[PDB]
């Protein structure tokens, strides 16, 4: 039932193993690594794609 | 590559075409791309930074105090009475508020961790010994019987979840799951309470969560002495929606939002700048 | 039992821990999520998108509506000064109450480079260009046109495309700055001049409007969190 | 390129110079999904009955003008078969398609925000007292903003440089907002989805966004120019539905 | 809590000329605070309002002749050009960040007219027969024409000075020449009241190092 | 505006009921209520009828809107005997009542008794009647007939239970004086009693 996975590191043995000892998902340690994102809902909210190169009006 | 690391600079040079980066249109509400390279003659940078500091579990994912209970051994008013009740809300403390008011709806587990300190109260004599007390904190749900006073016959817990912690030793802690009736905790409502458009205003109505009962669990001491409960929040497991703008002017009430009208920032003395 | 002991941090409160913790509702049911829309997932997702800034906050204009209008008036001598304000993102008057100013506030740190985007407001007839610099804090803030034509600078011309974007360079000794910023961490001084002229046909009002805004390109980070030195409280809301 | 051609039920929109179509959080409003649904009953679906064309009261766009807001689902509540089903329902399901069009010249200036703000809880104008449900938004009127502070009794806060809810009203561009500036833009127009934490809610109970046109930069002209240029606001439901049919409200 | 140690300082102002008054406040100071004068008629008078920093809203009958500002911790008044009439006793008042409450009054001082210090003139007159009877003995003794209220005043009674019974009052500026006056009234005995023969009235100034002393007849008719 | 005009006066018994009526132009509610006894005022009731923090018992219902009926002062305990104070707050210019007092300490009317001096002297001639222990704080000073009712000192009387002493100084030179005829004259408000009295001559 443990699961491994990588430590946060620096850039240029690492790994930890955590084991859940409670028959709740709510209660559950924190999962801090989940860095993925989407920025495009609001940096682009637009219809009719607007390139850099091109001009806007 | 990995995920949430940011992205690089790639190198560019001397350029002189019919392409224009640096112009755009700021009303079609879209804000421009503009990577350094397009503007200016950059190197190849690797950027081995992250946005790891930034993400909605380690931004939210932290302890702060919400409400400071005060109950002691012996009734001398309606404020410090052998027990105390606290209707449940993160919206009377100032710093975990204006977090959790930068998003619309939010959904989160709580965990919740109280640490609980006592001082003997003034008087004109000290010397007593007292065996170790013990706390007891009650959960009452929303529509529950609630403890009247002292001694009562609902703060036995037969159906609620409750704590006792004993005095000198590490502070009680327990998670709880996230339970609106919604799909997520509504940090803003703005609508009424009744269909007639009347009664109370706000997040006042969707704020029912319930109660937390404070109370001493022995009988008497010799001497009175005032106990301190601190609430501590830590939303794990948390999906925030609807981002809003942060909130500028403090706050005055713990139920609406209301606020005094303040300026945009911090003045100066002029628009310019004046050494060489 | 099997033979324990306690080490050095023990029956202690550390503020920002991860450990798991005895559930209260046990097997609780919870609500279904559903598709709502605008999820964010980063903090600089939120730190991404423009928002205006109080060029204009001299005195009395923070508490109204003309902080954020700078004056642009037809000149009688070229290579004046529009504006000026010090690239401190979490410590100017300026840029520390926006959107990017009240998210970097809540960290130390900060890197990457920014976006100063200007739209022009004025009339559809009126015309000009302008010089938006950039001088890296080695001689302190730059005097005249001359003196600040040697930084990083652009030429937006005005015309049918009503705003450009001078976009900030991410020059420093340091891989991070901080925001409450110090003499070892300056990041220098943006300005801006008057190219040739606002030059009109008859019958328009002179005074126009640029509106400035300010954003954050695709390597801005942060670190080390905090709480923010905006709010204050003596006690308990009630 | 400038030209755009919004057709819904019978009733178009044609606008011979236009920026581009903000569209929500990045989707198109839809349905209610099987997997979503709360609800046991079959929901109605009126499609040309309510999804289309509104146009709303015509506002006066001065010199020494504060800005406007209305409120929807509330601003709606009084036109056509839209505010007619409204009644008789318990829960509404519904997105939009608000666009804002405002022509003056080549000579005159200005500069307006059109802005989305979805749960604009609006603070009181005077503290420690509920005002009126009729002070923030009337069934077709458009409330306006203030210059200076509001010491009201029963309204709410109209100091323009806190949009009511006590933030700066420069970071409210974080909500799906489009400029209408006078020397290029004419029209601003922007689609908002449905956006709630429950899949139905009622309509009379709880107003979901609140459009907000505010003026940055002030319209100056010459005397001799014409001085009347108004705001028109025309708003359209988009993919309506609605469910627990019931007699005519609203109490 | 909440104190307020309203209002230092005002003692005295000439018609015309300036004074600052202010307020200090040490409980949660950012609150919605302004002033209100007032004077023993009732007579509200309604002056000054501020929140937070600008808004500040004058009455319309003197709009152009305060001005408040804040701060921090504490708030001024600044009164250019005072005119009589005019106030009396000010109060600095509070309430929250609305609010139109008017809560939260603290104590304050006074200000008045200009005029040149000047000694109580005190003189004594010779009674009548309507206390006889009665047993008891009404001395009347009214003073006249001070400036300031730093005085002093004694019933010395032929070398028997008594603080049994006595009455004293002060009253307000009289509109005629801008005077103040003071009023005397006695409760003695049958035994004690001939057991003199001329009372003797006398009162003190700051500037006059002696008092005045007045002798009437008692049994001339 | 125009507040309010309150009456006024209020009225012994302590036993209970009292009210203070009040009018108005307007005002749709925003009316309060204050009162002193001898201190900056107090602050009871809030922007409506609804009540106060640390204020007692009484909460007096207000009708709305310009009428404003009453202050409900059931059940007093003699703390409460002071003057009382109606804001309305609706700028321009947020003026009061202001209301009178109501102390009037039970019961006797106690019509007025007087010991006027007679002056024997310099030149100048000051001259005042004692009205001396009587119950009703209201009183109408009037001096030669109506005639000399500018120079007249109204004097703050001094309560020693249930007696209070007013003098009304009025200064004549010597044209009248002791030629002529004075008699100062009592208008009285409560009892309605006339006195008068004669100044003897040498
Ligand atoms: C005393 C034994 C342990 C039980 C602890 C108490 C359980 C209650 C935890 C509260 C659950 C969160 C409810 C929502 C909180 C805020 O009001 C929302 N953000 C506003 O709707």
């Amino acid at each position: 039932g443990a699961q491994v996975s990588t430590q946060k590191t620096g850039a240029h043995i690492i790994h930890y193993t955590n084991i859940n000892y409670y028959k709740d998902s709510a209660s559950n340690s924190l999962n801090r690594q989940d860095f993925t994102q989407d920025p495009s809902k609001f940096t682009e909210p637009v219809k009719d794609v607007m390139i850099k190169t091109l001009p806007a009006l | 590559r990995a995920v949430g690391r940011v992205a690089d600079t790639v190198a560019s040079g001397p350029v002189n075409t019919e392409q224009i980066p640096a112009l755009t249109a700021v009303e079609t509400g879209h804000t421009s791309q503009v990577v350094p390279s397009d503007t200016m003659q950059t190197r190849h940078v690797i950027n081995y930074h992250t946005r790891s500091e930034s993400s909605i579990e380690n931004f939210m994912g932290r302890a702060a105090c919400v409400y400071i209970a005060q109950y002691a051994t012996e009734k001398v008013n309606d404020e410090l009475d052998r027990y105390t009740n606290w209707e449940i809300t993160t919206r009377q403390v100032a710093q975990l508020r204006r977090k959790l008011e930068m998003f619309t709806y939010m959904r989160f587990d709580l965990e919740i961790t109280f640490v609980i300190t006592s001082s003997q109260r003034t008087s004109t004599t000290y010397a007593s010994d007292s065996p170790p007390l013990t706390h007891q904190v009650m959960y009452v749900p929303p529509g529950g019987p609630i403890p009247k006073s002292y001694e009562d016959f609902a703060w036995q817990t037969s159906t609620n979840p409750s704590v006792f912690w004993t005095e000198g030793n590490a502070p009680p802690r327990m998670s709880i799951p996230f339970m609106s009736v919604g799909n997520a905790y509504c940090n803003f409502y703005d609508g009424w309470s009744h269909f007639s458009q009347s009664g109370v205003y706000g997040y006042t109505t969707l704020n029912n969560m319930g109660h937390l009962y404070f109370r001493h669990v022995n009988k008497s001491t010799a001497y009175p002495v005032n106990s301190v409960a601190r609430v501590y929040f830590k939303p794990k497991h948390v999906k925030a929606w609807v981002p809003r703008a942060p909130r500028l002017c403090p706050y005055l009430k713990a139920r609406n939002v209301n606020f005094n009208v303040q300026g945009v920032t911090e003045s100066r003395n002029k628009i310019t700048l004046d050494r060489s | 039992g099997l033979p324990t002991m306690n080490t050095p941090g023990s029956t202690q409160f550390l503020t920002s821990d991860d450990f798991q913790s005895p559930s209260a509702m046990p097997q609780f049911d919870v609500t279904p999520e559903i598709q709502i829309p605008g999820q964010v997932r980063n903090l600089m997702e939120i730190a991404e998108v423009d928002s205006v800034v109080p060029v204009n906050n001299t005195e009395g204009h923070v508490n109204s509506m003309e902080a954020y209008r700078i004056p642009v008036r037809p000149q009688t001598s070229s290579g004046e000064q529009v504006f000026g304000f010090q690239l401190q993102p979490g410590h100017d008057s300026v840029l520390k109450h926006t959107l990017l100013g009240e998210i970097l506030n809540y960290y130390a740190n900060w890197s990457g480079s920014m976006k100063l985007t200007f739209m022009y407001c004025g009339a559809a007839m009126a015309t000009g260009k302008f010089l938006i610099a950039y001088s890296p804090p080695g001689a302190g803030v730059p005097g005249s046109r001359r003196d600040a034509m040697l930084g990083t600078h652009v030429i937006w011309d005005v015309g049918l495309q009503s705003s450009c974007v001078l976009c900030v360079p991410w020059i420093s000794q340091t891989n991070y700055r901080y925001v409450t910023s110090d003499a070892y961490t300056d990041a220098g001084y943006i300005t801006c001049w008057y190219q040739t002229s606002i030059v009109t046909p008859p019958d328009i009002p002179t005074t126009s409007t640029i509106l400035c805004f300010v954003s954050a390109c695709n390597d801005f980070s942060v670190r080390l969190l905090r709480d923010t030195p905006f709010i204050t409280q003596q006690a308990l809301f009630q | 390129d400038r030209v755009r051609s919004i057709t819904l039920g019978n009733s178009t929109i044609t606008t011979q110079e236009c920026a581009n179509v903000v569209v929500g959080y990045g989707v198109w409003p839809t349905y209610l999904s099987d997997h979503e649904a709360t609800a046991v009953d079959q929901p109605t679906q009126p499609d040309v009955a309510t999804c289309r064309f509104y146009t709303l009261e015509s506002v006066k766009w001065e010199s020494s003008s504060a800005g406007w807001w209305w409120k929807f689902p509330e601003a709606l509540s009084d036109m056509g078969l839209f505010g007619q089903n409204m009644q008789y329902h318990y829960l509404g399901r519904t997105g939009y398609t608000i666009h804002v069009q405002c022509n003056a010249s080549k000579f005159h200036q200005g500069c307006l925000l059109v802005v989305c703000v979805p749960e604009a809880e609006m603070g009181a104008a005077t503290t420690d007292h509920a005002f009126n449900h009729t002070k923030l938004s009337n069934i077709g009127q458009a409330m306006e903003f203030s210059a200076k502070k509001s010491t009201d009794q029963t309204g709410p806060q109209t100091a323009v440089h806190n949009a009511g809810m006590g933030v700066a009203v420069g970071n409210l561009t974080i909500f799906p907002h489009q400029w209408i500036n006078l020397r290029t833009n004419n029209s601003a127009t922007i689609v908002m989805p449905y956006i709630n934490s429950v899949p139905m809610d009622n309509m009379y109970r709880h107003y979901n966004f609140t459009l907000m046109v505010i003026p940055f930069a002030k319209l100056e002209h010459s005397p001799q120019a014409s001085t009347y240029v108004p705001i028109t606001v025309t708003v359209a439901p988009m993919c309506a539905e609605y469910n627990g049919l019931r007699l005519a409200g609203h109490q | 809590d909440i104190e307020l140690t309203q209002s230092p300082a005002t003692l005295s102002v000439t018609p015309g000329d300036s004074v600052s008054l202010s307020c200090r406040a040490s409980q949660s100071i950012s609150n919605s605070l302004h002033w209100y004068q007032q004077r023993s008629h009732e007579s509200p008078r309604r002056l000054i309002k501020t929140a937070s920093a600008e808004k500040a809203k004058s009455i319309s009958g003197i709009p152009s002749r305060f001005s408040v500002s804040r701060g921090n911790t504490s708030f001024t008044l600044s009164i250019n050009s005072v005119e009589t009439e005019d106030f009396g006793m000010y109060f600095c008042q509070q309430a929250y960040a609305g609010s139109k409450l008017q809560p939260h009054t603290g104590a304050g001082t006074k200000l008045e007219i200009k005029r040149a210090d000047a000694a109580p003139t005190v003189s004594i007159f010779p009674p009548s027969s309507e206390q006889l009877t009665s047993g008891g003995a009404s001395v009347v003794c009214f003073l006249n024409n001070f400036y300031p209220k730093d005085i002093n005043v004694k019933w010395k009674i032929d070398g028997s000075e008594r603080q049994n019974g006595v009455l004293n009052s002060w009253t307000d500026q009289d509109s005629k020449d801008s005077t103040y006056s003071m009023s005397s009234t006695l409760t003695l005995t049958k035994d004690e009241y001939e057991r003199h023969n001329s009372y003797t009235c006398e009162a003190t100034h700051k500037t006059s190092t002696s008092p005045i002393v007045k002798s009437f007849n008692r049994n001339e008719c | 505006q125009v507040q309010l005009q309150q009456s006024g006066g209020g009225l012994v018994k302590p036993g209970g009921s009292l009210k203070l009526s009040c009018a108005a132009s307007g005002f749709t509610f925003s009316s309060y209520w204050m009162h002193w006894v001898q201190t900056p005022e107090k602050r009871l009731e809030w922007v409506a009828t609804i009540s106060s923090g640390g204020g007692d018992t009484y909460y007096g219902d207000s009708v709305k809107g310009p009428a404003t009926i009453s202050r409900d002062n059931a059940k007093n305990t003699l703390y409460l005997q002071m003057s009382s104070l109606k804001s309305e707050d609706t700028a321009m210019y947020a003026c009061t009542g202001a209301g009178g007092s109501t102390y009037y300490f039970d019961y006797w009317g106690q019509g007025t008794t007087v010991t006027v001096s007679s002056p024997a002297a310099a030149s100048m001639v000051t001259l005042g009647c004692l009205v001396k222990g009587y119950f009703p704080e209201p009183v109408t000073v009037t001096w030669n007939s109506g005639s000399l009712s500018s120079g007249v000192h109204t004097f703050p009387a001094v309560l020693q239970s249930d007696l209070y002493t007013l003098s009304s100084s009025v200064t004549v030179p010597s044209s009248t004086w002791p030629s002529e005829t004075v008699t100062c004259n009592v208008a009285h408000p409560a009892s309605s009693t006339k006195v008068d009295k004669k100044i003897v001559p040498r």
